[PDB]
RNA sequence: UUCAAACGAGGAAAGGCUUACGGUGGAUACCUAGGCACCCAGAGACGAGGAAGGGCGUAUUAAUCGACGAAAUGCUUCGGGGAGUUGAAAAUAAGCAGAGAUCCGGAGAUUCCCGAAUAGGUCAACCUUUCGAACUUCUGCUGAAUCCAUGGGCAGGCAAGAGACAACCUGGCGAACUGAAACAUCUUAGUAGCCAGAGGAAAAGAAAGCAAAAGCGAUUCCCGUAGUAGCGGCGAGCGAAAUGGGAGCAGCCUAGAGCAAUACAAGCGUCGUGCUGCUAGGCGAAUCAGUGGAGUGCGGAACCCUAGAUGGUGAAAGUCCAGUAGCCGAAAGCAUCACUAGCUUAUGCUCGAGUAGCAUGGGGCACGUGGAAUCCCGUGUGAAUCAGCAAGGACCACCUUGCAAGGCUAAAUACUCCUGGGUGACCGAUAGCGAAGUAGUACCGUGAGGGAAGGGUGAAAAGAACCCCCAUCGGGGAGUGAAAUAGAACAUGAAACCGUAAGCUCUCAAGCAGUGGGAGGGGGACCAGACCCUGACCGCGUGCCUGUUGAAGAAUGAGCCGGCGACUCAUAGGCAGUGGCUUGGUUAAGGGAACCCACCGGAGCCGUAGCGA
RNA sequence: GGCCAGUGAGACGAUGGGGGAUAAGCUUCAUCGUCGAGAGGGAAACAGCCCGGAUCACCAGCUAAGGCCCCUAAAUGACC
RNA sequence: CGGUAGGGGAGCGUUCCGUGUUAGGGAGAAACGCGUGCGUGAGCCGCGUUGGACGAAGCGGAAGCGAGAAUGUCGGCUUGAGUAACGCAAACAUUGGUGAGAAUCCAAUGCCCCGAAAACCUAAGGGUUCCUCCGCAAGGUUCGUCCACGGAGGGUGAGUCAGGGCCUAAGAUCAGGCCGAAAGGCGUAGUCGAUGGACAACAGGUGAAUAUUCCUGUACUACCCCUUGUUGGUCCCGAGG
RNA sequence: GCUCGAAAGACCUUCAACAAAAGGGUACCUGUACCCGAAACCGACACAGGUAGGUAGGUAGAGAAUACCUAGGGGCGCGA
RNA sequence: GACCAGGCCCGGGCGACUGUUUACCAAAAACACAGGUCUCCGCAAAGUCGUAAGACCAUGUAUGGGGGCUGACGCCUGCC
RNA sequence: UCGGAGAGAGGCUCGGUGAAAUAGACAUGUCUGUGAAGAUGCGGACUACCUGCACCUGGACAGAAAGACCCUAUGAAGCU
RNA sequence: UUCGCCCAUUAAAGCGGUACGUGAGCUGGGUUCAGAACGUCGUGAGACAGUUCGGUCCAUAUCCGGUGUGGGCGUUAGAG
């Protein structure tokens, strides 16, 4: 059955799938197939990353302070310096807001004698 | 009339095979594939002729809107019967000269005057259709915004879409 | 400035990514005197007075084709018509021409060899005698075996035997696969296929029919009546008829004398006349000036028009050209209708004549014998014969109807090689017929037979002198053109693939390697405001699809790209949505002065009362 | 009740019983749940076990299971 | 509000057509980029460049309605690759000529192989591939001024050779006729078909390519006609051979 | 083909037959180039495969065996 | 003395042998062969080819021919 | 049995011409364990500069072959 | 045939895994390819985990993994 003829239409099913491969290592920019088995992972793991972004910090802020926790004196946990603050009732200094320890560490240091205080 | 290739692999040849067995190549024959060139076709369009078959009462009341709406609006009235006399074209030209909308604002000349004959001349022009009066399809009628009638012609308007 | 320690950019053979510039290659978009279908109107035939199909030749050199044929791409005659003529892919050379030099059409002459061919033969287009096939019908002349008579043979006048025939049609013969979800019944096909004959229509056809005691009443075709009834391992499956509505629609011959073949009609011809068609042909309207390479574009204005169908001309006009509406023409040669004529048959009235079954074994009717006939038969027999016989799906009686044993018969109905016009929401050279450019060729096989690739530079080619390098292949310039970043691989020319240049990353780092976070570097920012492109490193992290309870794989399919490639169509039935009408609704065929498939047609089907064998 | 389906060789774990030596992710039934037609978190890596069962974005918090020396976030926290 | 098979409910785009010679376009479709704005999505809109022609907004209608896999089909293009191979082991080189270049061309001096053979002649087939003058992109699995490559000319002249022509075997066909559903088969007179049989010369020379055919010297057979002598001849034959 | 005989049927001073000049005329139509156990044939190619007949020398030897030499034909078409 | 130019003997299974054959892996104690025997036909044969005709078989003819098994020869070939 | 050496045709290098089976995509290390349970690409860990040539040649259930073995599908083709 | 038995030694003259190591190496002798024959089974075609004779199993390999040998670069001022 002599069809519509694709022509032009089956030729922009596959280039749109290049325009997207432009930043590829391997050939997985050169080929439909290629870059099918390609934009499939950029596909599963950008619906991962995008809920993984927020877990990839959870670790992150944890850390940064953990870093901060092994010089100061409270060398036990920063779970009981969080408790401090929740039997106290600073609804601030949150893990984002825990950038005090590398700039301006005048800031976090207050939050160190309060903490004792509390607990 | 889209004729293709009914009878696919009964084409100006035939199904003749290759030794189908250890070899490699995909299991199936030449020709009339159709798959391959020079051969039959599977599906494709046959003979078609579609003609629904419509009623009657659901015609005549379904072209009664036609002039209805067109009455209705600021469009050519009707005319006479001497329309008919007139052999020539160019004394219509200097007519619809009258009636304005001489550069014709576009295809709306709904032509009807006439009853018994064509207009020969009324159908030289580029946009004018010469209908006659009985069988006033909502198509046409529609087609061109613009329709004149006669004094004759909306009586056996009358004769069908009425009583 | 000297010794150590802790660190360290800068460096790449090559490569990856982004971007820019090209090549290979080829798709797509666009356009095609050609195909794919169909409608109307014609043509349905050629041919031994020698064909279809070919070989060998022919023009001024001239291989291939289109014709023709050694009066060989031309001749004779008439006509139309109007000028150029020597066909085409390539000019040129040498000319014929301005009231028959070509071309177009009709009527004729010519038409080697081979092929029914018909001289014999034959690896066809060759050979050898020679003007001769072999048959059917008729006549004459001869004439065996035994006196006649024949047989046989000879000669002459016709026809027949050929197209190795495209479909339709009649007749003879005659499967399987497959369906019956197995398969020998059955069905599927009495199709396909083989063979014979004729017409352009055939076949069939005015009825020992059907129905019925009402009446119709030739055959064939279309729509219904029922796809009911009936038939069938009543399984599959196949599939009536009566009747009704339409198209079409006329009925006649053969089957002892006398006066005697005069009248009335039907079927034809040697030819010719007329009407109406086919094969050449003629008449056939209308404006400019401005932008652009060019305009038929736009803007202003004017004109023709029963002809603005269409196409072409260097891009969309109806007014440039060829045509188109309409109006005319054809010494002749012909088809289909009428009117008159050689010859044969055929013809009126009256008074007659009027052509023989079944049993068994089969086929065909929807019907595979079943209670189920009838019709056509192989075989053995074989009555009556119109105050007689047959048919009414067993038979019988009654009644009714019809009476064949010999034949012919227009139209409605079927199909198509081919012809002319036109139409088509058919396609557009990997489409469509295999063939829209000298392919069913070139090629493959002994052969039957099988069976491609390959489209367009531009309007006109002005398709590139000369100059420079090289072997006087190839290229670059100079020029032509609006363009050759169009020039003979040439239009628009993407992708797969193959390279150069530029920025970044890149030797102590590994696992379908992307993604999230993310420094530095080469650039672009904003009269900071921390952003737009590459990416070290880091956390995770085993293609897709198919098939499976279950795989990433050692489950399988796939080298890449472009194109191409899989539930469409017809009829009918049952539902859902919606629309018109409504216990009513609605047609099919057909007719149709039909801008139009309306109107008429309601023959027929479905539903409101059912149930029961 | 009506229209259109799909699927009839499923597997595994817990529990209650036939087969085998109460040997098998083996086989054959009943029941519940999961996989199969739902990821993810955890058991290093194991679909069927456990928690919880994904409209989506979000450098937003609190929890379940499982854990808290480092490697991947989290107690070498207290008492016996 | 996870979702397969499936069911149901909404849309985009492509070719064409109706509504369209209305409108957009040579102050210009198509092919590629970009604005990475917009919609749930397939995509749409605007625009630069290139490029060359028309295409087509909106709703509806009619579709042969968009595939990266069916050991698909057609065409082109990568990789193993520039690895193997360059096809009996009868080695090759040199001095010169010509040419842009030649180990393999030509010419000369030799080596080496074959020697009943990779000599010549002839039949079948092939069929102009033979000769000469030039050219070479393609065909010669190196080049090539070489070639049986391409493009132009030239060249096969026998009554005795051979094939036709007489005759004939296996066998084929085959008047009339015998048979077979049609077709056709078989088969005789007769008539075809061979590797069969039947009359007739060679030796030299000549040409770039042919020669028992051209030329030279020397001969032969059959038929018709004519002259002379003698004698009786005579069919699809009998007989001998 | 040739030779001879043919109820001497038909012919019958004829036409013919044999021979002689081994006179004269005539003897029409085609192929015949090249290769041909060869790369131009048959096998897809210039694949050492396969393919009838004829002529066929010197020396050693029984021998168209074999080896080495004639005439003649080649070194087989990628090299170092 | 080069080229050229059988390896020999002994015992044993089977087939007498030569020959033929699965043309492109088996060629063998396979097959074939003569010998012997059984059976059918005096015939236009049986029988084979063919719907037929016709024809092959034999223009021979039962010391013929056709079909089957066996199958050189030597000793033999039982009972049912 | 322990084979070695040498002479040729290839192999190796250079110059000219110039293929293929096959292949979803590549930045295609080992090992243990795990995994529809003998994967380099999972997890842990060890080891390891990037990139060729020649050669030996186990892995990628390598390549060619929808296997001729079995079974299944009331398939087919012959034979008895 | 692995194995085992036998003759003759050694200090002893091991077992087992590695898809019963190893055919992208050879051998392919045995054994489910086509031939043929004996015995047996069935009327027969054939059949039988009985026996016997004969009976073509390819490949210049990229990568992984090895036997060896180089081309660059990094150790930093450049080299021996």
């Amino acid at each position: 059955m002599t069809r519509v003829k694709r022509g032009y239409i089956a030729r922009r099913r596959r280039k749109k799938i290049r325009f997207f491969a432009s930043s590829f290592r391997g050939a997985h920019s050169r080929l439909t197939r290629t870059i099918a088995q390609q934009k499939i992972r950029a596909l599963v793991s950008a619906h991962r990353d995008r809920d993984r972004q927020k877990r990839d910090f959870r670790r992150l802020w944890i850390t940064r302070i953990n870093a901060a926790i092994r010089e100061r004196g409270v060398y036990y946990n920063y779970s009981k310096f969080i408790h401090d603050l929740y039997k106290r009732q600073l609804l601030l200094n949150r893990k984002i807001l825990a950038q005090i320890a590398i700039l301006n560490p005048n800031c976090i240091y207050m939050i160190y004698n309060e903490i004792i205080k509390k607990e | 009339t889209a004729s293709t290739l009914t009878r696919a692999e009964v084409r100006g040849g035939g199904r003749k095979p290759y030794p189908q067995k250890k070899t490699g190549r995909a299991r199936r024959g030449s020709q009339g594939s159709p798959l391959r060139p020079g051969g039959g076709v599977i599906f494709g369009p046959k003979p078609r002729d579609w003609t629904i078959k419509m009623n009657k009462k659901e015609r005549r009341l379904a072209l009664s809107t036609a002039i209805a709406s067109a009455v209705g609006n600021s469009f050519v009235v009707e005319e006479f019967a001497e329309n008919f006399e007139k052999p020539k074209t160019k004394d219509f030209i200097a007519a619809m000269q009258r009636w304005g909308l001489d550069p014709a604002e576009k295809s709306l000349f709904f032509l009807m005057d006439l009853v018994e004959n064509v207009e020969k001349s009324g159908r030289n022009i580029r946009t004018l259709k010469l209908l006659t009066p009985r069988s006033l399809n909502l198509f046409d009628v529609l087609n061109a915004e613009k329709l004149v009638f006669t004094e004759g012609t909306i009586q056996y308007l009358n004769q069908r879409y009425g009583v």
